[PDB]
Order: C-alpha cells, then sequence, then structure tokens
C-alpha cells in the first residue's frame, strides 16, 4: 500500500533521529565551550551544600590567581549518594579580555596526577570532557548524525565566520534549547553591562 | 534613554557661566534665538 | 483518509511556523552577538 | 492498527506540547538589551566629555 509508506514518512517528519526530520531541519550559527564534568562520591547534595568553596577549592588546584575563574553549569542527581557536576573556566588575560580555557587543555590539567589526587581529595571520583586552526579541526569531518552536503552548505551559507561556526541544532526542544541559552546569555549581558555602569557612576561621582 | 552627555556639557555650559577669580576668564552672558542667529550671521 | 490529511497539514502548518520560529532566535542571537 | 493510531497520534501530539512550550518562552528581555548598551554607551561619552 501507497497508505502504509506516506504514515511512515509522517512517523520520520516527527523524530530526533533524522531522516528528513519533519523537516525540521534548520542550523543556527553558534559563535567560535570548555566543559568538564565531573562525578562526585557525594550526595548531589555533598555539593549544593558547599558549592562556594567546592569551585574555590577547584580554583585553587587551578592556583588561585586572579587572570582564572571556576564556573558551574548544571548539578544532577546521579544516585542516592552521588552527583555530576560540569564546570567550565574563563581566563582573563593581560588587558582584560575573558575567553573560556579549552576543555581538553583543562581535562589535561585535572589528569594530572597531583591534581588529579587533589581532586580525589574533594571527593571526585571521576572526570570527562565532551569533545585558529582548531575551528578547522572542528568544522569539517560532520557532527550529530547531520548530513555531510547540508552540513557544507551551512559552512558556506555562514554569514559571519569568525565570529561564528555552524552548530548543529535538532526540531523543538533544541530551539528550547537554545533559548535557555539565550536567556543564560541574557543575564549575563544585563550584568557585565550593570559592572561597566557602577564603574562609570564611581568615575563620574 | 538614558543619557549622561548633554548633561555634561550644560553642565559645562553651566558651571562655564558662572565666575571666578581666575585673571581673566570672566562668566558670560548667554543670548539666544533672535539675538543669536544674527550674533551668527555676523 | 479523514486523518492522514490532518496530519500533513498539520505537519506542514507547524512546520511552516517552526521554521519562523527557529528564525526568531536566529535573528534575537543575533541581536545578541 | 488502531492501538496503533492511539500512539502516533499521541508521539505528535506530545511534541506539538513542546512546539507550545517554546511558544510560551518567547522575547522582551532582548529587546531591553539594546536600549541599555545603547544607554550606557551615552554615559561613558558624558564620563569621558567630563
Amino acid at each position: 500500500t501507497l497508505l502504509g509508506d506516506e504514515r511512515d514518512a509522517i512517523l520520520a517528519k516527527w523524530n530526533q533521529l533524522q531522516a528528513f526530520w519533519g523537516t525540521g531541519k534548520g542550523y543556527f550559527n553558534n559563535n567560535i565551550d570548555g566543559l568538564v564534568v565531573l562525578v562526585f562520591n557525594k550526595k548531589e547534595t555533598e555539593i549544593r551544600s558547599q558549592q562556594q568553596q567546592l569551585v574555590e577549592s577547584l580554583h585553587k588546584v587551578l592556583g588561585g590567581n586572579q587572570t582564572l575563574t571556576v564556573n558551574v553549569e548544571g548539578t544532577k542527581t546521579l544516585p542516592d549518594d552521588q552527583t555530576e557536576v560540569v564546570i567550565y573556566v574563563v581566563e582573563r588575560s593581560p588587558n582584560g579580555t575573558s575567553r573560556r580555557v579549552p576543555a581538553t587543555t583543562l581535562y589535561a590539567h585535572f589528569e594530572q596526577a597531583n591534581i588529579k589526587t587533589q581532586l580525589q581529595q574533594l571527593g571526585v571520583t571521576l572526570s570527562m570532557t565532551r569533545t585558529p586552526a582548531q575551528i578547522k579541526q572542528l568544522l569539517q569531518n560532520p557532527p550529530a548524525g547531520v548530513d555531510p552536503i547540508i552540513w557544507e552548505q551551512a559552512k558556506v551559507d555562514n554569514p559571519d565566520s569568525e565570529k561564528l561556526i555552524p552548530v548543529p541544532m535538532v526540531g523543538f526542544k533544541e530551539l528550547l534549547r537554545r533559548l535557555k541559552v539565550q536567556d543564560q546569555m541574557t543575564k549575563q549581558h544585563q550584568t557585565r553591562l550593570d559592572i561597566i555602569s557602577e564603574d562609570i557612576s564611581e568615575l563620574q561621582k | 534613554m538614558d543619557t549622561e552627555g548633554f548633561g555634561e556639557l550644560l553642565q559645562q555650559a553651566e558651571q562655564l557661566a558662572a565666575e571666578t577669580e581666575g585673571i581673566s576668564e570672566l562668566p558670560h552672558v548667554e543670548r539666544n534665538l533672535q539675538e543669536i542667529q544674527q550674533a551668527g550671521e555676523r | 483518509e479523514s486523518l492522514i490529511n490532518k496530519w500533513s497539514l498539520e505537519l506542514e502548518d507547524q512546520e511552516r511556523h517552526f521554521l519562523q520560529q527557529a528564525t526568531q532566535v536566529n535573528a534575537w542571537d543575533r541581536t545578541l552577538i | 492498527i488502531c492501538q496503533d493510531v492511539e500512539n502516533l497520534q499521541k508521539f505528535v501530539k506530545e511534541q506539538k506540547q513542546v512546539q507550545e512550550e517554546i511558544s510560551r518562552m518567547s522575547s522582551k528581555a532582548m529587546l531591553k538589551v539594546q536600549e541599555d548598551i545603547k544607554a550606557l554607551k551615552q554615559l561613558l561619552s558624558l564620563a569621558a566629555n567630563g
């Protein structure tokens, strides 16, 4: 029956798997994350308890200088005693320019023997990383299960290549995704703008 | 919007016209509109 | 075929929308940078 | 088969919920920003001219 395939196509359409994904396909351009996941032997709990320390703690493992800052993305519950903390670190430069430290030269740092030992004292049982030239490094070779000819074309189509790389976006929750980030993003913009505003008030006063 | 420039300007210009001992710079009288346009023309 | 019909048009209708929304967000991100 | 339509319409609709969900979520926060940075830039010009 012709009838059953239409049904199949439609089912195909509405799905995260990507067979002509409900024609949900849309690519958003993400500028070019540094995220490291840590498992603690601790309740989710031992964590939200002392969250200050715990990044400080992380901060001083890093060396504990000012041009360095530790940030927490989510904490989730895996089991009765057990927790996943995801963090990224931003690094400041002599001119006051900030960026996140890359996931791999962060992971490289933490795998150290001393640092690993130090992290272990903290309760960290395990860690994982998600991931100039490096752009070139990821943008080619394709992503998530995205087709290679489309992925290409987002690269040519890209309006603003340094500020941006093609990042695969996946149907509605993904837009949800983006929005969550946007908001995430929004608050920090607002704030930094406040910091400039405070400094300007101090100068004027 | 929140602006603070012409509030500087006006500020300046305010702060301008009032005094002081400065051996030379005495405050100036402000014209405007009718006399000023002509003044601009001269 | 009452039903299948319902599927497509709902599909294309929402699709046409999803498209516009993604775009929104794109334009918002837009504005962010 | 008509177990069947019970589920598919259900997974499809489950999805429309998310679509609604995004729809619920929409910006003013964003609109706010350009106004502010446009404004802060101006105060900075003040301080500078000062």
